[PDB]
């Protein structure tokens, strides 16, 4: 009867206050349709490619409960992978607690890559002053932490790193990120080896990369001289090459501490509003 | 006169150093 939809709506209203089970990353676009046989139609949460999705609980085999990561979002019926696959086979047939969901931490790590190589005092004082701002401002929320392991290494002879950074230790650090993100606190990593955003592309962590831009190589020349410069030039020129629209979420091209900190702080407040809907509490 | 202006102009039609001073100010912090 129609009562099952009412019990479903009750399960949803109960779901809205529930803590997140696990976030996932979509690999395909998906629009809602009446043929989808949504248990509670008009509540379906459609998603574009590479959309992030918090998941609260398993409503049923055909549908999971969860929410999209964006402002104004509310709890709803995120489609199950089996349902998406069944609709895929159906459309192909009509044509005549690989897979659609990559696991991601509930809170994305933030890596402030650039201007160039890490481990040198210029860029080190740069990013460190940045973490100082992020710490004193986002007090009681932000959870900055160092990662000695190279997280970029994370993905019938068993795979093994030839580097001192053992892959098992990397797995341990990844689990530490999975635990740290469970608290829904802000996270901003201080990874050492991550000189370029592309290295983290294979990671399931889905990092919030930050781009502290210096468009002019000569400026950074005079900067590093003002206090290993050449490899720093190839690296900075390399980061200059990268596509801003996708590779980076934020460009800290601002020179003074004040305005740049205002931008990145406003950004993190935007993400903070995105990750914490009123209905959750 | 303005016609002479348009005549010359019809065919006639610092960030580096600012980045230098501002980023030196950045390391200065």
């Amino acid at each position: 009867r129609r009562e099952a939809e009412r019990q479903a709506q009750a399960q949803l209203e109960k779901a809205k206050t529930k803590p997140v089970a696990f976030a996932v990353r979509t690999n395909v676009r998906y629009s809602a349709a009446q043929e989808d046989d949504v248990p509670v139609p008009g509540m379906a949460i459609s998603f574009e490619a590479k959309d992030f999705l918090h998941v609260k609980e398993k409503f049923n085999n055909d549908w999971w409960i969860g929410r999209l990561v964006k402002e104004g979002c509310e709890i709803g019926f995120i489609p199950s992978p089996v349902k998406l696959e069944n609709m895929r086979l159906q459309h192909e047939q009509r044509a005549k607690f690989t897979p659609p969901y990559d696991v991601v931490p509930s809170m994305r790590p933030v890596v402030l890559v650039g201007p160039s190589l890490k481990g040198y005092e210029v860029t080190d004082m740069m990013q460190k002053a940045l973490f100082d701002f992020l710490k004193h401002r986002f007090e009681g929320r932000i959870s900055i932490t160092r990662v000695t392991a190279d997280i970029s290494l994370a993905k019938a002879i068993i795979e093994r790193s030839n580097t001192r950074s053992s892959l098992a230790e990397v797995q341990s650090e990844i689990e530490r990120i999975f635990e740290l993100a469970r608290t829904l606190q802000l996270v901003v990593l201080d990874a050492d080896t991550i000189n370029h955003p592309a290295q983290l592309s294979k990671t399931s962590l889905a990092p919030i990369i930050v781009y502290v831009k210096i468009s002019s190589p000569k400026v950074l020349q005079r900067l590093i001289k003002s206090r290993h410069l050449n490899v720093q030039m190839v690296a900075a020129d390399k980061l200059a090459q990268c596509p801003p629209q996708e590779s980076f979420d934020v460009i800290l091209d601002e020179n003074q501490l004040e305005d740049a900190c205002e931008h990145l702080a406003d950004y993190l407040e935007a993400y903070w509003k995105a990750t914490h809907p009123p209905s959750s509490n | 006169v303005l016609s002479g202006e348009f005549t010359k102009e019809r065919e006639k039609a610092q960030q580096l150093e600012e980045d230098l001073r501002g980023y030196m100010s950045w390391i200065t912090q």
